[PDB]
C-alpha cells in the first residue's frame, strides 16, 4: 500500500500520500476549546475543534499549540490532531498505510517514545519511521551534499551533509523560529498601540508577519531609511476593517533571526550558528557545504532572507570560498516533500519499523533503527 | 602516598640533587 | 623576595606564593560583561565582573574564556585575569615578585611570546618563567621518572620523563578536556529535555558534571544496566530548585575520554595516546613509565578513573609489566604545587628569566632559556 | 531648583517636588464638564472642573478620564490636569523646576513624544525625564534586584530586575487594573438590583471597592461560606443615605485579578503572568526574583492580597523556593516615593533631558537617552 | 603477454606494463573507511574506499596506510590495493599477466612469503618476482655500478652495487622518510598554532610538505636568515581557503633527514649513513661509489638535496674523491621505471617464480631466487 | 705494595688487584651521554656516565665504546673509564699501586704510547706493564706450550708459545669478534622483524647474544633441523615484556666466526685461521700446539664451541694428530688471572716500566722492555 508522509512539525501539519508532488492536507496544529458560556442550545457546541475548525471559530476559542519548540508538550490533544489528520482530512484509516513521521533532531526520546507508541496502538499502523526533517531537505532540493538550515515554527537547526553521513557533532539546534518572531512582532506593534493579547490576535499578527515582512539587506541602513522616509510604511487590513500602518517594525521582527539579543537569546544568529557549524566540520568538506547551503522550513521564506545570509556568510567566510544558498521555491515544503521521495524510495523499504518489531523491543527499537 | 607537604617534598629534591651532584 | 606562582591553566585559575602548600586562590578563568540594558542608576553597574564576582552575577552577564585549548585568544581579557590574580585576589604588586606562569606543551610560540610581553610591560615583575605543567606535575609527586598524564579543562597531554630528560617527540596533546565533556553533557542531557544553551547553564552543567559524574568501569555492562534498572540514578536540584535526574548520561559524559568518538573527536583514547606515548620510548625505559603512571589535572577526579585507565592499560600493554597509577588526592592542584615546589628550589634561582635579559633579548629570550 | 516628580499614572495624579517622603498633591485624573442647562446666571459656571473641583461637583458633570490603559488619549484634557497640577495645586511655575514625568512600560511611543512636546512648549520646563514606574517601585523598597508587581486603576505589568539591568524581554504589561474591577463590580451589584451607570456611580463603585473589596483566600471556600451564612455581608451608606447590602461581590470583585476570565479577558492571571515572568528570566536569577517580589499601586492594597499571591506562587512555584512578597504599607505611595528618591540622587542629574538636546533632536530624543 | 610492473611502495602505489616509459597508474596506498553515522539511504554508502577514491573522500574517512616502514601490517586492505591497482586502475586479469613486486631491503622475511601466497593464491598470477627497490634503481639510471640512495614515503636504504655484485653486508635501512618528515612538519606546523590532528589534515600536510619544503644548503646559515627577515616565508591555501603562512618551518621540516635527532630518532644522517656505507664497501671501489652516487625516491625531490647531499659527503670524503651524485628529473619513479626496464629484459625471463615453482616449494621459494 | 692488575680489553674492563683469584670489578667498558633535553632540575650536574652506571641509564644515553678493536679511538673516554676503573670501583689511589694494562697483539704503538703517556702522567703510578692478552692466556691454565686462541669483544688473535719463546711471524690478529656477531645478529633478527637500531637495542642484543646463542656442531644439519622442526626456537623477554622468539638465528649468529663471509668479512675461519698460524710454526712443534689449543676470551664461552673446532681443526690437521681444546671454566676471565699470576710473580718484578725509565726515555721505552 502507498505509504503515508505526516510531517507533525510546529505550527502546520502537513500530510499526503508518498509519492505526490505536494501535501494535500496541510491546516494548523491547533486545538481550539470553546472559551465562553454554552448559550446556545440546538446545536452540538461540540468540546473541541481543530485545525481549519479552529481557524474559522478563532474569535471564541482559546486556541493552544500541542507541540511547542518541536516538542510535543500535550498528547491528549496531539492525538486529536493526528485523528483528524487521518480521518477528516486524509480521509483514510491508518492501518492499511505505513507512516513516516519526522522530528527536529536533539529532541527528546521521550517523544519518539510516545510517537511510537500511539501511532502503533492507537493507529495500529503497519509500520513507522521518524527522519530528522533536515534530512529529508536534502531528497527535495536532489543535493546529496550541504548544510542544511531548516528553521520552522518552533525550532530552527543547522545539519551537515557529506555524500551522505551526517555529522552528529556538528549539528545546532536554536530554538528560536516563527513563534518568537510572532511574539517579537508583537512586542513591537505595541510600540504605537496595536494591542494584540488574544492567541486569536496573535494568529492575526502571524498573518502580518507573513504578509509584510521581509529581511533588511543591511539593516542600520534600512532602519535609517524608515527613520527618515515613510516609503517603507505598508498599510494592513484587519479582519474587522481596522487598518493598521506599520513601518521599521517590518523588518526589525525577522532581524531578530539574525541578532537574537533583540528577544534576549544569547545564542549567535543565524548566520553565526551556520559558520560555527561549517567550522565544527572536518577542513576538507568545508568548501562543499559553503557552495551547498540549503534553506528549508517556512521562516526562511521572507524576501531578501538569502541575499542577507549570503552577504553575513561571505564576510564570515575566507574570501575565496563560493558562498552559494540553495533557497528554492516551495522550500516551505521541502521536508514533506523530502519524506515523499523517501518514504516511496525501493531502498527505504528496508528501514520501517515493522509492528512486529515494536512488540518484541517496545518504544525502544525506534532508538535503535531510526537515526 | 598520603599528602605531604611542600616543605617536605623540596627536600627530597635537594636530596636527589645531591645525588647527582 | 618570596617567588611568586600562577598555574594560568584554563578554566581555574591558581596562584599562590611559593612555598605555600596550596593555592590561596582559585578561581575561575571568567571574564563576563553585563547582557542587559543599564536601566538602574545609581550603582557603578561596572562594566566588566571576573571570577567568583562573574559566578555571583551569572545569570545576566556573557561569561567568555579568554583562555581555550589552553591557547590564550582574548589578550585584553587575560591580562584583566592577571591583573584581578596579582591585585584583587592575592593582593601584592607584581614589580616586587618573580612569577613562574606555566603553559601547556605543544602550544603556539606567539602565546609564550605574548605573555612574557605583559609580564615584562604591564607588570614589570622582575622575573618569569614559563614551566610545562607536566613537569610541575612530577615535582608535585615527588617523582623523577614517569609518564604524565595531565587532563585539565581545555587541553590533555601526555609527557614521559626519565631522570628528568623529558622525550620531546613522545610528547602527544589532545585538546580534549573538560569543556569537550560539558558539552557533550549537555548534548546528551537535551536527549531527556533539560534544554540548557547560555553559557550560564554551561556553568551549571559543569556543576552537574563535577557533582554526578563518574567513569564506567566496564562501559557496555555499565549502560545495560542502566538500561535494566534506575539504580545508578541521581537526582540534582538546579539554582532555581527545579530537579532533573540523570542516569546513563552520568557515565556516558567521562566516557567520551576513553571514546572520542562519541564526540566527533577521531584521534585514539587518552588510554590509547597514554600506551602509544610509552611506545614512543625508547624500549628500556617502558618498564619504568608502566610503573609510574601520574595523572593530573581536575578531569582525572572521576571516581573510578584510575581503575579504568589501570584495566585499559593493562590490557593495551604486555602481560607481565607491572602498570600501576599515581592518581593521588588534590592531584587536581598538583600542577600548582609542583610550581610551588620549583620556584622555591634553590637550583631553579638560575633559571629566572631577568628583566635584564628581556631588555637585551626581547620575547625571543623565552625559546633560548625555557624548555 | 529641586526637581518636580508628576506620576501622571491613571486615575490619581500624584506629585511633589523630589526630597519629599510624600506626594503632596494627590488628586483624581479627571476633567468634568457641566451635563445640564446653564440656568442660573450670576455665576462662572465655568467650562471645566479638574480633581477635587470634578469630585465637588461629580453629579452635574460627565466625567472623564483622559488617560486610559495607561495611555493618554485625550492630551487637550491631560494638559488641562498639568496645568492643574503646576499652577493650582503646587502653585509652581514649571519653567524652574525639571519635571520627572513617569509612565508605565510597553506604552505607545506617540505618548512619550506628546509628553515631551507638551513639557517642552507649554510648561516650557528646564528638562524632563520618563522613568518606567516599576523601576521607580524598586527605589521605594530599597532593593536593586526583585520582581516588581505594580497594579493601577489602568495597567498592571510585571518587570523583573537584578543588580540593575532589567530585563526587557520578561517584561509583561496585563491592561486589566481598578476600572475593570469597577465595571466588574458594578456588573455583579447589577445582581441584585444596585443600578450604578452614570459615572458618579462609577465613582461611588470604586468608593465601595475601596472601602468594602479584599481578596479571599481560598475563593471556593469563601464562596461557599457567604453562600451559606451572611458573615461575610456588609453594608454601606450610598452618598444620600440609601444603605446597600453586599456579599459574595465583596470578594468576587478582586477575584478577577486571579481569573480575569471572570471579566471575559482571556490572559493568565497576574499569579501565573507573575511566575511566567520569572520564568522568562534566566534560570540563575530566579530565587532572588521568588525572594524579592514587590507588590505596588492602589490595586495592590486589597486585604489578602499578598497571602493569595503567596499561596498561588507557591503552588507554581518549586516546592523549595522560598517565596517571599514585599507588600509594604503606603506600598500606594511608592512610585512616586521611587520618583522622589531618584529625582533628587545625584547620579541622575547626568540624565535629564535638557531643553538645549530638545531643540536639537526634537521628540525623538526621548527614545534614544531614557529607557 | 607482456610483464606488470607493481611498486607496491609506500604511500604511492606505482603500476604499469613493463616497457612503459611511466607508470601508467599512480595512486595513494590509502584504504579509507567511512567514520560517521550512514544516515542516508538511497546510495550504496560503500564500507571501503581506496587511492583517489579515499582522497576524493578525504574528510569522512578514516584513512588508514597498510605499508608501513615499508612492511605491510595489514594483509586484508592490502589485498584491497592489489585489487584496486589489478582491476579498476590496470583494469587487467592477473592471471595473464606475470607480476614484478618490489620491496625494501633488510625486511622481514615474512612479508616477502606473505606476498607470494597472495599473489599465487589469490590473484592465481603466472608468475612473480620480487626485486630490491634500490637495484631496480640502478636500471632507470644505466648505471652498472653506483651506490644507490633510495628515500621513500616510509622507509630509507642504501645499497652500493659494483658491476652486479650487490654488497649485502653495506645495505643500510633507516627507517626514517616521508611519513616521518610529515609528522614532524605537523609538530613544527603547530608551533605556530596550525593544529593538525586527523588524518585527513595529515594528508593536507603531506601536501603542504612537497609544495614548500625545500633542504637547506647552509642550515644554520638558513636559519639565521629566517629568523632575521621574512624573505624565506611562503603562504599556502588550505582546502577551505584558510590561509597559512610558513617560515623556518620550511626548511627544518626536510633538515631532519640530515639531523635526525630532531625527531628523536638516533641514528646518523643520510649523509653519514651514505658514507658509512661507502665505508663499509671495499676500499678499491669506494671511488667508483663516490662518482656514482644514485638518488631516488620522492623524499629526495626535494630542491638543493643534491648540493646538500654533495657538501655533506665533499666534508666526509677524502678531499681528492670526486664526489658525484646522479639524482636526475623522474627519479620519483626511477624504481618503476628499473622495474619496466628489468621486466621487460629478455635474461630475466629465465628469473620469474613459475606457478609450478611455488606448487613444488611454497613460500619458501622466494627467498631461494630472488635476492 | 700490591700490584694492580687492569685488563682493559673491549666491551668488559676487568681490573683488581694481583694475587687475587677474580677480578673484583668487571663492568662495561661504556661512556655514555645524556640523548635528550633535560627539563627537571637535579640532573645536568653530571653529565656523562661510565660502566654500570650507563647501563642503569641505557636508555637514555648514547653509548658509546672508546676501544674499538682492540685500539683506543677516544682517549678522552677512556681516561674517563680508568678514572672510574681506579677511583670508583677499586677506590684506590694509582700512585702507589703499579699497573699491568694488557692489549691485543699486532696493535699500533700509538696506543701503546698513549696508554704509557696517560699512566704515567695522568696517574703517576710507580710502575707499569703492557703484557700480551694471549701470553697472560698461558698462565691461567699453567701451561708453557700452546696455541692460545683469544676471542674478546672487539678482536681475536692466534699467539703460539712453546717452553716461551712466542712465535711473532705465527701470530695472526683476525679484527672479527662479539661486536661483529653483535651486528650481525641484529642483522638477522631484522629478518623477522625486531628492528633494533639504538645503542640500548645493540645492547640488549648483546644479551639476547650471551643468553641464546650456540654454535652448531654441524651447520648444515642444524639449519635443516631448525627450518623443519620448532625445537631448537628459544623465546626470551625485552625490558619492557615484549616476547621475541630466535629460530635459526640462535646458531647463525655464532657461526660467523667459522664463516666471516656471513659477514662479508673475507678471511679465513678461526678454525682455519688456528690451523695457518700452526703450519707457520716450525714442523717439530706443532704437534704439541695441537695437543695444547688454548681457549680463551668472552665469545669463546658458546655451548658447543670446543666442540666444533676440535671438529674442524681434526679435519684440518693430519690424521694422527691428537687434537686436544684446553677450553676450561672462566675463560672468560683467563687474561686476568693470567695477570693476577704475573703481576705477583716474583720474577716478574724485574720487568715492571718505572717512573725513572719513563722520565729517561718517553713513552719509546715500552717498545723496548716489553714484548
Ligand atoms: N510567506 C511567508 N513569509 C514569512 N513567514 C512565513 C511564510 N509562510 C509561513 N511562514 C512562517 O513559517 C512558520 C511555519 O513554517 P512551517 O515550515 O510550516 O513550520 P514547520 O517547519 O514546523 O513545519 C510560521 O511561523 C509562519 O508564520
Ligand atoms: N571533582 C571533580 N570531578 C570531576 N571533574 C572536575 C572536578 N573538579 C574539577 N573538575 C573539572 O576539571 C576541569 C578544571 O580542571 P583544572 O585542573 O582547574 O584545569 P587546568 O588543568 O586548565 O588548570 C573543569 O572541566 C572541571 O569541571
Ligand atoms: N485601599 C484600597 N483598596 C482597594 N483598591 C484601592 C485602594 N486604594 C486605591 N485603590 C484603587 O487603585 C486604583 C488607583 O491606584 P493608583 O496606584 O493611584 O493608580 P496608578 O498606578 O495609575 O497611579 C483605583 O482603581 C483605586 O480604586
Ligand atoms: N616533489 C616532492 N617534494 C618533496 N617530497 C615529495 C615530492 N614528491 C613526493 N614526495 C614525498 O615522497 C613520498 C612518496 O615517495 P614514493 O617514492 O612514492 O614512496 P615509495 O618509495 O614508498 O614508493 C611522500 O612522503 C611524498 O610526500
Ligand atoms: N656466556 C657467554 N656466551 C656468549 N657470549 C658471551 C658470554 N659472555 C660474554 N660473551 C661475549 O663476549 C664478549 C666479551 O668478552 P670479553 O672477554 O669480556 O672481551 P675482552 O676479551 O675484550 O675482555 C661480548 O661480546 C659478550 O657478549
Ligand atoms: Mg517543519
Ligand atoms: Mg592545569
Ligand atoms: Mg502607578
Ligand atoms: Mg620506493
Ligand atoms: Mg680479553
Amino acid at each position: 500500500t502507498t505509504a503515508l508522509v505526516c510531517d507533525n512539525g510546529s505550527g502546520l501539519v502537513k500530510a499526503g500520500f508518498a509519492g505526490d508532488d505536494a501535501p494535500r492536507a496541510v491546516f494548523p496544529s491547533i486545538v481550539g476549546r470553546p472559551r465562553h458560556q454554552g448559550v446556545m442550545v440546538g446545536m452540538g457546541q461540540k468540546d473541541s475543534y481543530v485545525g481549519d475548525e479552529a481557524q474559522s471559530k478563532r474569535g471564541i476559542l482559546t486556541l493552544k499549540y500541542p507541540i511547542e519548540h518541536g516538542i510535543i508538550t500535550n498528547w491528549d490533544d496531539m492525538e486529536k490532531i493526528w485523528h483528524h489528520t487521518f480521518y477528516n482530512e486524509l480521509r483514510v484509516a491508518p492501518e492499511e498505510h505505513p507512516t513516516l513521521l519526522t522530528e527536529a533532531p536533539l529532541n527528546p526520546k521521550a517523544n519518539r517514545e510516545k510517537m511510537t507508541q500511539i501511532m502503533f496502538e492507537t493507529f495500529n499502523v503497519p509500520a513507522m519511521y521518524v527522519a530528522i526533517q533536515a534530512v529529508l531537505s536534502l531528497y527535495a532540493s536532489g543535493r546529496t551534499t550541504g548544510i542544511v538550515l531548516d528553521s520552522g515554527d518552533g525550532v530552527t537547526h543547522n545539519v551537515p551533509i557529506y555524500e551522505g553521513y551526517a555529522l552528529p557533532h556538528a549539528i545546532m539546534r536554536l530554538d528560536l523560529a516563527g513563534r518568537d518572531l510572532t511574539d517579537y512582532l508583537m512586542k513591537i506593534l505595541t510600540e504605537r498601540g496595536y494591542s494584540f493579547v488574544t492567541t486569536a490576535e496573535r494568529e492575526i499578527v502571524r498573518d502580518i508577519k507573513e504578509k509584510l515582512c521581509y529581511v533588511a539587506l543591511d539593516f542600520e541602513n534600512e532602519m535609517a531609511t524608515a527613520a527618515s522616509s515613510s516609503s517603507l510604511e505598508k498599510s494592513y487590513e484587519l479582519p474587522d476593517g481596522q487598518v493598521i500602518t506599520i513601518g521599521n517594525e517590518r523588518f526589525r521582527c525577522p532581524e531578530t533571526l539574525f541578532q537574537p539579543s533583540f528577544i534576549g537569546m544569547e545564542s549567535a544568529g543565524i548566520h553565526e550558528t551556520t559558520y560555527n557549524s561549517i567550522m565544527k566540520c572536518d577542513i576538507d568538506i568545508r568548501k562543499d557545504l559553503y557552495a551547498n547551503n540549503v534553506m528549508s522550513g517556512g521562516t526562511t521564506m521572507y524576501p531578501g532572507i538569502a541575499d542577507r545570509m549570503q552577504k553575513e556568510i561571505t564576510a564570515l567566510a575566507p574570501s575565496t570560498m563560493k558562498i552559494k544558498i540553495i533557497a528554492p521555491p516551495e522550500r516551505k515544503y521541502s521536508v514533506w516533500i523530502g519524506g515523499s521521495i523517501l518514504a516511496s524510495l525501493s531502498t527505504f523499504q528496508q528501514m520501517w519499523i515493522t509492528k512486529q518489531e515494536y512488540d518484541e523491543a517496545g518504544p525502544s527499537i525506534v532508538h535503535r533503527k531510526c537515526f | 602516598a598520603p599528602r605531604r607537604s611542600v616543605g617536605e617534598l623540596r627536600l627530597l629534591f635537594e636530596a636527589r640533587a645531591a645525588s647527582a651532584a
